């Protein structure tokens, strides 16, 4: 009446009709008409032919020109790597499953896909977190008497891999599980059912605190103070034209970053948050088709926002 | 200053027969890195040379497999497995080890066939050159084989060889025969002194010389 | 007497072909821009100078740092290694050259001498032994100092421009220096007078180094044309230039036999030339900025390159 | 990979010759380019080579009068040869060198004939040669063209604009007071002429003289 | 001095000891002191 | 003994790495500037004013508003500066002191061109410290700029024009004009806004936008 409970799976779609089947078996054309999986798959192929180009090309260019190999660029190299995980764990295996209608590689291939996809997404998230923290400390100067060198950049990258594994790997040992979510072609975290054996409640709160409240609060606080500071400076030096220009441009970029981050994560964030506070619920196709698609495509539109507009990659496009 | 002396100098080869062309340098040649560079170039008459074997034994892409490249030390050899029409030409062996690099002297490979009598035709003087004040008598000796041939011009029975302009052709690929030019160009009056001219040729295919003459009184 | 050219003389010599050198090391740890280097005679220990006020002595074989000296001043642009490995030196625009002793106190380091008194910046400073040192001053004069006494024991006059660089002969008895006069001058280090002068250049000689036999040297110009000069010829023997890129040369050094001559440009690369036939034997790429200096081991096994990228690269 | 040559067909003695062999299909900085000339009817002679990195190796005899330079960006290599003589009349070939094939010259230039002479460009003269009444008694009737008093080489004489290829006999030009005379012929039956149109194409690009002659009785 | 003599001594000094080239003995990890 | 030396070398490499990290963070926190200007153009006077506000090379150092500043004055250095003197690449801005009434303008134009020839000094903020402004204004009343080059607003317009002709970096290069003022109240806030603007511009350029 609510959803289809499985042992190795949980399909967010009611079984009261008797129609539901396993996501590893039959083409799921009773979840959505084959025209819908046709456009879905074609759109996914589009995103392959945009995401893998940019993200692989970044690495290739970095290899060819060793000028881009600087400490400050490490977290963007990390971002590229992350999104290539999202390309192969996500887009390629999605191609090979949506072409059929059902997930081919078994629950072990489900764990492999969910792992590498989530790892890429989390590495991207914390790459953006690290960029915001670094820019916050450098420009806003919150810490008294501190510097940001290569030691800090190496610790930052390592920390992103430690935390990424600290999120993606627990579902591999028994804290939540990787199962097909949404249209059942993509495997991800089990945020929508309870399971005391895998401690879903504790996992979701852990997610909410380290990987939602702290990142949003830090980014909002830091960019708010930065905008206040720049506005105040522009207010005080009324006759400096280049300063008014710099004011406008920095504020433009800060606004771009924030909107990019909200588009990228508040779909998933809002869905998960309303799941969290409204345990008394059951959601239908409208919601199973908006956040996994729209959230995952951020693997596309964070490379746009942070790579294409960066003038060394606008000069590479 | 190594010289590539090639043997045999000129060897007639029938279609399908195998031929051996070996060239030995004036000195032993090995590149200082351990390699030896003997390359065989086939050049059609008047064209650019074409490479056949690079690195002594390796066939280049597009080079027919009927060419076999081999040899060591001072002996190198290109062997032909099947001789076709495209086998006519000159073959040079090239060394690229010690500069200045040098080419082989070239091997004249020719195609045999059954004997054929030459075709002899005479041409009346052209009207346009008659208007311009000239008149050239043209005799053509076409498709005689082998090269052995003799040229004689007779002017109303008078022996004439001075002023005769002749050119020789190479053996054709499609027909494999020799041809030779015989054109006599003189002044208007000297042409006008006589009413007929005789073009006499000697060839082995017939014991009787082939003769041709034309009448000035007919246009 | 330029009766012929080296290529005409070496015509009967085949090129070495494409030279392929590999990256053996990546010396990371420098914080700022690297400006010099010098191999020890053991081919194991090297000295690097950076604008962060640091002189680091690295062990090439084991990739680890052996010594690290914080300098008095952050404007260092030259450093030299004592042949015995007992001393190091640094200096730059500060007109003062600081010399440290190694095998007297280990672990820490002592500033055994400070040479002050120059009227011009230090562009290059070079050891001759454990007690003599030659410094390049941009006042059109150079200075030979005794480290134990700290005085300008000799002054080098004859150049009419700001001296950019010098290099000692492999036997360390003679050195050739270039200034802003677009001329190079050969000097006896003990005699210090302009024996032979080479002109024709359009800009300052931004690079100069000696051939392993001590009979020839190289020059780098701003117009991307490396030049080879002989000591006795008083004229250039070969020109190694590329038209398409106009960035100048920064440093030069030769291979152990001298078949191969290295010279770096601002185009983010270094070119190694077949010195016999002016052939572009190979390209060394990988520096994250302009190349600042490079050298070869005295035994010639490997080459070290130090650049503005704050990293040294060893090639074999 | 293609090597295309272009140069002046006629050059005065003792002047400077500029030959360009524009290359394609490869990077000029990684392959060698050769120079070989072939005098009329003789074996090849070696001139020189520029290597991949810009080094040069010349024939021991011709360092002094031969100069090989290249612009790597334009894929253009230039031959500067000074103090030309009459013996320099030859088909000059540019040949590639591939290191990966270890000194094998895979590709050679098409060659451009260079003439060292004082004669001037003279357009060709064409005359139709149809057999006369005494010469038409043969079972096979011969047709051809004579080119008298042209300069310089070459004249590509095509029969029916190259469509007629059977029985074509072109003869090598003959030295006549430095004025070169070549001839042409066809082997056609009495059914081919005059029943079917046969035209005489004389192509002399130096003066760009192109004549097409339908063969008519004398 | 005369350039040709400089060129000849240059060429001799090279050809006597140009053997330190990795194109001569190869690039082996075994005898290279600067290995990993 | 070799193994003991190996472990000692590893440990000393590690603690040298820690020392280099701390030295690098400490040095990168402080900001260095090279002080320049014409001889006795008011450099020492401005030094006194800045000391009042805040509290052959020579060094000065101090701390203000939690930030550590240090300036070095080259002084006497006989060399061709315009060719390569840019070795101080990486400074936040280039400071030059000019005694306005002491002018020289062609020399300053040549120096500006030499700065412009450096791509990152084409995009580098240039600060001009104008001393003797009262004397300049007094003498300019009857002796115009034509004394050096054989109406106020338009004349300054063509002055700025011939200054800016070789400059193609109007956005990334701004002339920061300062006078000699003893009144600390305006001086502190204008120093603060100058440093705020310049560090924000440097950070935005590091961001890689434009």
């Amino acid at each position: 009446m609510c959803g289809t409970e499985g042992p190795n799976f949980y399909v967010p779609f009611s079984n009261k009709t008797g129609v539901v089947r396993s996501p590893f078996e039959a083409p799921q054309y009773y979840l959505a008409e084959p025209w819908q999986f046709s456009m879905l798959a074609a759109y996914m192929f589009l995103l392959i032919m945009l995401g893998f180009p940019i993200n692989f090309l970044t690495l290739y260019v970095t290899v060819q020109h060793k000028k881009l190999r600087t400490p400050l660029n490490y977290i963007l190299l990390n971002l590229a790597v992350a999104d290539l995980f999202m390309v192969f764990g996500g887009f390629t295996t999605t191609l090979y499953t949506s072409l059929h209608g059902y997930f081919v590689f078994g629950p072990t291939g489900c764990n492999l896909e969910g792992f590498f996809a989530t790892l890429g997404g989390e590495i991207a998230l914390w790459s953006l977190v690290v960029l915001a923290i670094e820019r916050y400390v450098v420009v806003c100067k919150p810490m008294s008497n501190f510097r940001f060198g290569e030691n800090h950049a190496i610790m930052g990258v390592a920390f992103t891999w430690v935390m990424a594994l600290a999120c993606a790997a627990p579902p591999l040992v028994g804290w939540s599980r990787y199962i097909p979510e949404g249209m059942q072609c993509s495997c991800g975290i089990d945020y929508y059912t309870p399971h005391e054996e895998t401690n879903n409640e504790s996992f979701v709160i852990y997610m909410f605190v380290v990987h939602f409240i702290i990142p949003l609060i830090v980014i909002f606080f830091c960019y708010g103070q930065l905008v206040f500071t720049v506005k105040e400076a522009a207010a005080q030096q009324q006759e400096s034209a280049t300063t008014q220009k710099a004011e406008k441009e920095v504020t433009r970029m800060v606004i771009i970053y924030v909107i990019a981050f909200l588009i990228c994560w508040l779909p998933y964030a809002g869905v998960a948050f309303y799941i969290f506070t409204h345990q008394g619920s059951c959601f239908g196709p409208i919601f199973m088709t908006i956040p996994a698609f729209f959230a995952k495509t951020s693997a596309v539109y964070n490379p746009v926002i942070y790579i294409m507009m960066n003038k060394q990659f606008r000069n590479c496009m | 200053d190594v010289l590539m002396t090639q043997t045999p100098l000129s060897l007639p080869v029938s279609l399908g027969d195998q031929a051996s062309i070996s060239c030995r340098s004036s000195q032993i040649i090995v590149n200082r890195n351990g390699n030896t560079y003997l390359e065989w170039y086939l050049q059609k008459p008047g064209q650019s040379p074409k490479l056949l074997i690079y690195k002594v034994s390796n066939r280049f892409s597009g080079v027919p497999d009927r060419f076999s490249g081999s040899g060591s030390g001072t002996d190198f050899t290109l062997k032909i497995s099947g001789v076709e029409a495209e086998d006519l030409g000159v073959y040079y062996c090239f060394q690229g080890s010690h500069v200045p690099w040098t080419f082989g002297g070239g091997t004249q490979l020719e195609i045999k066939r059954a004997d054929a009598a030459p075709t002899v035709s005479i041409f009346p003087p052209s009207s346009e050159q008659l208007t311009s004040g000239g008149a050239s008598v043209v005799c053509f000796l076409n498709n005689f084989y082998p090269k052995d041939i003799n040229v004689k011009w007779k002017i109303d029975g008078s022996e004439r060889q001075n002023g005769v302009l002749n050119s020789w052709t190479d053996q054709d690929s499609k027909d494999s025969t020799y041809s030779m030019s015989s054109t006599l160009t003189l002044t208007k009056d000297e042409y006008e002194r006589h009413n007929s001219y005789t073009c006499e040729a000697t060839h082995k295919t017939s014991t009787s010389p082939i003769v041709k003459s034309f009448n000035r009184n007919e246009c | 007497c330029a009766d012929a050219t080296l290529s005409q003389i070496t015509n009967n010599i085949d090129p070495v072909g494409r030279i392929q050198m590999r990256t053996r090391r990546t010396l990371r740890g420098h914080l700022a821009k690297i400006y010099a280097m010098h191999w020890g005679t053991d081919s194991r220990l090297l000295v690097s100078a950076s604008q962060d006020g640091k002189l680091i002595i690295w062990d090439s074989y084991t990739t680890n740092k052996v010594h690290a000296i914080p300098l008095r001043s952050s404007w260092v642009m030259t450093c030299a290694y004592a042949p015995s490995g007992n001393y190091v030196a640094c200096g730059g625009l500060d007109n003062i050259c600081s010399i440290y002793n190694l095998k007297t106190r280990e672990g820490n380091v002592r500033v055994s001498r400070e040479l002050a008194g120059h009227t011009g910046y230090l562009s290059c400073c070079r050891f001759l032994d454990d007690n003599q040192i030659v410094t390049s001053s941009g006042d059109t004069t150079c200075a030979l100092w005794d480290i134990e006494t700290g005085q300008q024991t000799t002054t080098f006059t004859g150049h009419t421009g700001d001296v950019m660089s010098l290099s000692l002969a492999p036997d360390t008895r003679l050195f050739v220096s270039g200034a802003c006069d677009a001329s190079a001058k050969l000097w006896d280090v003990r005699e210090g007078m302009c024996r032979q002068t080479f002109t024709g250049h359009e800009s300052d000689i931004n690079a100069i180094c000696f051939f392993p036999n001590g009979n020839a040297f190289a020059t780098g110009s701003d117009d991307a044309t490396c030049r080879l000069f002989d000591l006795r010829a008083d004229q250039e023997l070969m020109t190694y230039s590329h038209d398409n890129i106009i960035c100048g040369i920064t440093s030069v050094s030769f291979s152990k036999s001298g078949r191969l001559l290295l010279a770096g440009y601002d185009d983010f690369n270094c070119n190694v030339w077949d010195a016999l036939k002016a052939d572009r034997a190979g390209v060394l790429a990988g520096h994250d900025n302009r190349v600042s200096c490079l050298g070869v081991t005295d035994d010639g096994m490997a080459v070290a390159t130090g650049s503005w990228d704050s990293f040294l690269k060893i090639w074999n | 990979v293609q090597l295309k040559e272009s140069g002046p067909g006629l050059v005065a003695p003792s002047q400077s010759l500029s030959i360009t062999c524009t290359v394609s299909g490869f990077s000029l900085t990684n392959y060698g380019v050769h120079w070989v000339r072939q005098p009329p009817g003789k074996g090849l002679e070696w001139l020189g080579i520029i290597w991949a990195g810009g080094g040069t190796s010349y024939d021991s005899a011709l360092m002094s009068r031969l100069s090989i330079s290249k612009d790597n960006s334009k894929s253009q290599v230039f031959l500067k040869m000074n103090s030309l003589q009459s013996t320099d009349t030859a088909m000059y070939y540019c040949a590639s060198e591939n290191y990966s094939y270890d000194r094998g010259f895979a590709y050679w230039g098409q060659g451009t004939l260079v003439t060292v002479s004082a004669a001037k460009t003279t357009p060709p003269s064409v005359y139709p040669l149809a057999p006369g009444s005494a010469a038409q008694t043969n079972s096979m009737v011969t047709l051809g063209c004579l080119v008298k008093g042209y300069f310089p080489e070459p004249v590509t004489v095509t029969w029916n604009s190259g469509s007629l290829s059977s029985g074509v006999h072109t003869f090598p030009a003959v030295l006549q007071s430095d004025l070169y005379t070549l001839s042409s012929s066809v082997t056609v039956p009495s059914s081919t002429w005059p029943s079917e149109t046969v035209t005489c194409n004389v192509a002399h690009p130096a003066s760009s003289t192109k004549v097409d002659k339908k063969i008519v009785p004398r | 001095m005369l350039v040709s003599k400089c060129c000849e001594e240059f060429r001799d000094y090279v050809e006597e000891r140009s053997g330190e080239d990795p194109l001569v003995k190869g690039i082996p990890e075994d005898k290279n002191p600067f290995k990993e | 003994t070799l193994s003991a030396e190996d472990k000692a070398a590893v440990e000393r490499s590690k603690m040298i790495d820690r020392n280099l990290r701390e030295d690098g963070e400490k040095a990168a926190r402080e900001v260095k500037l090279l002080l320049l200007g014409a001889g006795e153009s008011g450099k020492s006077t401005i030094v006194k004013q800045m000391k009042i506000i805040h509290e052959g090379i020579v060094e000065t150092h101090f701390t203000f508003k939690d930030l550590h500043f240090k300036m070095f004055d080259v002084g006497g250095q006989r060399s061709e500066r315009k060719k390569w003197i840019h070795c101080f690449e990486g400074v936040t801005a280039i400071i030059f002191c000019v005694a306005l009434s002491d002018y020289r303008m062609h020399e300053s134009m040549k120096l500006f061109d030499s700065i412009c020839n450096n791509k990152w000094f084409t995009d580098t903020s240039i600060i001009l410290f104008l001393n003797k402004k009262d004397l300049f204004e007094e003498k300019i009343k009857k002796s115009p700029l034509t004394i050096c080059y054989p109406t106020y607003e338009e004349a300054a317009a063509y002055i700025q024009c011939q200054f800016e002709d070789l400059n193609k970096r109007k956005d990334t290069k701004e002339i920061y004009t300062h006078f000699t003022c003893a009144t600390d109240t305006k001086n502190v806030q204008f120093v603060f806004d100058a440093v705020t603007d310049v560090i924000i511009k440097n950070n935005l350029k590091d961001c890689g936008l434009f």
